[PDB]
């Protein structure tokens, strides 16, 4: 993988460079010499992950800009296209690293706080406590950020609930772990409503992160102070600091916040993207026809000026009356060449029942809707291969309706640009009850072909997992691949799968055993939508 | 509708992991009052064991964590105590309360209390933990 390996390696190398670099920016130089003795080695172990978090937090928001990335990809080598389709895999990777570096940062700041409080209450080595005495009086800046003499562990809890860096750290730690715990695949897939809503604690995370470093409690000796306070002479004269000419009392300042400089651009970009999405919500979509198919599926055929689609693509639809805040995704089930575009919506829950009830499908006006855009990955390649073997399982048949409806148009329109000549379609379903609309499409494509005397084009089988025409039990992929292999010799066939992963491995394995090594031999390229 | 038990499970396991991390960092660093961290180590290990096996949904097909069959057998042995979500929620809250005496484990406590809250929510809904039989 060119782009995937390139982007991952550069991102990992940048993280390693930032960590190593900012580790030694806070470990080697003499500016931080006295802090590194009140805080030890747990200073740099707190500050290098913070730099890595600066970089990572900018990165997390970019591959989730849905409307801006689509605008860029509209103008942006299919080998390349699929690598850049891993934007939500890169988001997950960046987020996990945000967790890792945050955990390192947090643990280091726990030692820091302990040791800071401990020295303040005369429970440490003599030098650190002597350093903790600074900042009690006038004309001296503290080095120890614990100023009240409260013994541990209550001193640590005080600092967290009183220091701004501690309060914001606790708030965004809770708002980072909640995001992560509510973003497992089970939550993301079975209960999307919990994932999406809880994922908005990100606004709280970034707001707490921007004001996180305002206090500048982690302080190093200032440059002017270092110029007058030669450290190597003055370290052992701490008991007389300010009273000998060589050693005035050192002055410590805190570094100005840097995170806002990083996260300003992506939060602005995300806000502009959300405004673009709102603008798409305001745009006109006229719902020309609503057909109520059996078992509660409403086909909404609608027109929106300037919508161009490609086979396999999906859109997001918002109905303001059902939910002002949500956009629910639906696959375009209509041919690209049609004036209207359609989606077939099965009523499975709260918004979908609301659209149904609003439409008037329930009773004996139609609600305003707004379509977001053709998203998704196209399956345009289906047309290129001379033979194809589309296999759809369960609710995965849906993408193939656009493709199947489109082949007919291209056959009628040109009949030569369609390189495709043969389609074998396998529907593996528990039952055909909710997808009866699809059976009708499959019957039609064949019927139109039969009328047009090319009865050869569409061969289909429905196989009912629960146990032309329906059959019982899954297809013997060992048998099927060989049979088509016999009928079509010396030809490349694309097996396109939109079904479960188990089926995906089964077909890929079948493809390769079946595909002939020789250049003359049949190859069975496998693509999984 | 939504099954809060799933998100409660995912939150509770991570609260246990963070409790283990905070307890280990308290014990190794010899934080003053390290025995609370030692408690966090044992409480977090117990939370991770009890919350590793995800339950079976009311509808659909669920995913199982790796090596969950062994844990499911043990959780089944305790009868109603693992099953009830009121017992699970009060257990999580009571185990979280002593961990809140240390900063290194205050994060664990909060997270476990947030989870015990979601368990409470699931308990009000009528949800329970039915095991995933193979
Ligand atoms: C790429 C893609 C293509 C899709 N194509 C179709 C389609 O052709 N026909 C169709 O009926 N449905 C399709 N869906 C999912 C469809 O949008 C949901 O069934 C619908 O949002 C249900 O809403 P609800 O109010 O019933 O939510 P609920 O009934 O509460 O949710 C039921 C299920 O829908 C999922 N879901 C809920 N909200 C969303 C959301 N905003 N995005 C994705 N999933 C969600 C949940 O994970 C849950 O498993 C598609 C989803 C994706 C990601
Ligand atoms: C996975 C990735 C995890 C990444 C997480 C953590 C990575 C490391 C985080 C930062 C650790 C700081 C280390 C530090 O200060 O070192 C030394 C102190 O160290 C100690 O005294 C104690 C050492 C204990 C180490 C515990 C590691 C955490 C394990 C947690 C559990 C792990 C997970 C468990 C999950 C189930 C510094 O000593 P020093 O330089 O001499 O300074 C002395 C200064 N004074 C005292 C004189 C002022
Ligand atoms: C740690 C695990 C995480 C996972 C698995 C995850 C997963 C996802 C997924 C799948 C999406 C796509 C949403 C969709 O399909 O509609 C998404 C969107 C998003 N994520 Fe994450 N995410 C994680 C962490 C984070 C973090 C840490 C942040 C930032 C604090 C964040 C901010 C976002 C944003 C802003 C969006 C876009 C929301 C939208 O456009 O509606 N995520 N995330
Ligand atoms: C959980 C307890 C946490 C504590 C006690 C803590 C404490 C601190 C402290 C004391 C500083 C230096 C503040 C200053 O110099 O004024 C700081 C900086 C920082 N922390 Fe945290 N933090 C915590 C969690 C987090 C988390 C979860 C993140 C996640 C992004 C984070 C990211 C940062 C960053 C990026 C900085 C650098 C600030 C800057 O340079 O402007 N911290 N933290
Ligand atoms: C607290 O620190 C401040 C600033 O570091 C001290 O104030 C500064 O003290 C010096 C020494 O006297 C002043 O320099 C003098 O300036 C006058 C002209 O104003 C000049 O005639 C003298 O020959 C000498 O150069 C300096 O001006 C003064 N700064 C300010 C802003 O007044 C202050 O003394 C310290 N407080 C204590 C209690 O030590
Ligand atoms: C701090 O404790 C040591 C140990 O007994 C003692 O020698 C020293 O005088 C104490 N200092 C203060 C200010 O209490
Ligand atoms: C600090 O003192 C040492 C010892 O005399 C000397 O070698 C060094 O040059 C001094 N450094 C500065 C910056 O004054």
């Amino acid at each position: 993988e060119g782009l995937s390996i390139f982007v991952i390696l550069v991102w990992l190398g940048l993280n390693v460079f930032l960590f190593v670099w900012y580790y030694r920016v806070y470990d080697i130089p003499p500016k931080f010499f006295y802090t590194r003795k009140l805080l030890g080695s747990a200073l740099a172990l707190a500050r290098a992950p913070a730099a890595c978090l600066n970089f990572n937090c900018m990165l997390i928001l970019l591959p989730v800009c849905r409307n801006l990335l689509s605008f860029l990809r509209g103008s942006s080598s299919t080998r390349v296209r699929r690598q850049l389709d891993r934007n939500l895999t890169f988001h997950k990777m960046v987020a996990w690293m945000i967790a890792l570096h945050s955990a390192i940062h947090t643990i280091a700041h726990l030692f820091n706080v302990e040791w800071c409080v401990n020295a303040r209450v005369n429970n440490s080595d003599p030098y650190s406590v002597a350093l903790s005495e600074l900042g009690d009086r006038q004309n001296e800046s503290y080095l120890n950020f614990a100023r009240k003499r409260i013994k541990n562990p209550e001193g640590g809890l005080y600092l967290a609930v009183t220091l701004l860096a501690g309060i914001t750290g606790v708030v965004i730690t809770l708002c980072l772990i909640l995001i992560i715990t509510s973003s497992t695949k089970t939550i993301r897939r079975s209960y999307f409503e919990v994932f999406w809503y809880t994922h908005h604690l990100f606004v709280i995370f970034f707001i707490g992160l921007a004001i996180h470093g305002a206090e500048r409690i982690v302080r190093g000796q200032t440059a002017e102070s270092l110029a007058v306070h030669n450290i190597t002479v003055c370290e052992q004269k701490i008991s007389e600091w300010g009273k000998i000419k060589e050693c005035p009392i050192p002055q410590f300042a805190g570094n100005p916040p840097m995170t806002w400089k990083w996260i300003v651009g992506p939060m602005f970009l995300y806000l502009c993207e959300r405004l673009v999405r709102f603008w798409r919500s305001q745009q006109k979509v006229v719902i020309t026809k609503v057909v109520t198919h059996p078992f509660k599926t409403i086909e909404l055929q609608m027109k929106k000026k300037g919508f161009k689609m490609e086979v396999g693509q999906y859109i997001f639809v918002k109905c303001p009356k059902v939910s002002k805040l949500e956009w629910h995704p639906f696959t375009l089930t209509s041919a690209p060449e049609e004036d209207f575009f359609s989606i077939h919506i099965r009523i499975v829950g709260d918004w979908t029942e609301g659209l149904f009830n609003a439409c008037g499908c329930d009773k004996q006006k139609l609600p305003k809707i707004a379509v977001d855009g053709p998203f998704g990955t196209a399956s345009e390649d289906v047309f290129s291969y001379e033979v194809v073997m589309l296999v759809g399982a369960g609710i995965g048949v849906t993408p193939f309706a656009s493709i199947l409806k489109s082949v007919w148009y291209k056959y009628c329109n040109n009949a030569t640009n369609l390189k495709l000549k043969k389609i074998y379609f396998y529907w593996l379903c528990r039952d055909t009850h909710a997808f009866e609309w699809f059976a009708d499409l499959l019957q039609l494509l064949e019927s139109q072909m039969q009328e047009r005397n090319n009865a050869g084009f569409l061969s289909y089988n429905i196989y009912l997992t629960g146990w032309q025409k329906t059959l019982y039990g899954r297809p013997n992929w060992d048998n099927e691949f060989k049979t088509i292999a016999s009928q079509h010799p010396n030809t490349r066939i694309g097996v396109f799968l939109c079904g479960p992963e188990a089926l995906a491995e089964t077909l890929s394995k079948q493809s390769i055993s079946n595909s002939e090594s020789g250049p003359r031999g049949v190859h069975f390229i496998f693509n999984k939508e | 509708q939504i099954e809060w038990a799933m998100w409660a499970n995912e939150q509770a396991l991570a609260s246990g992991l963070i409790l283990i991390t905070g307890g280990i960092v308290a014990t190794a660093g010899r934080f003053t009052q390290w025995y609370f961290g030692a408690y966090s180590i044992v409480a977090g290990v117990f939370v991770c064991l009890l919350e590793y096996p995800r339950g079976k949904r009311k509808k659909g097909s669920t995913m199982e964590r790796w090596g969950q069959k062994y844990m499911t057998a043990v959780v089944k042995l305790f009868g109603p105590f693992t099953r009830n979500y009121y017992v699970r929620a009060v257990l999580h809250l009571l185990l979280s309360v002593p961990a809140g005496f240390l900063l290194a484990t205050i994060l664990g406590t909060a997270c476990l209390a947030i989870a015990s809250g979601i368990y409470l929510l699931a308990a009000v809904r009528g949800e329970q933990w039915t095991p995933i039989e193979p």
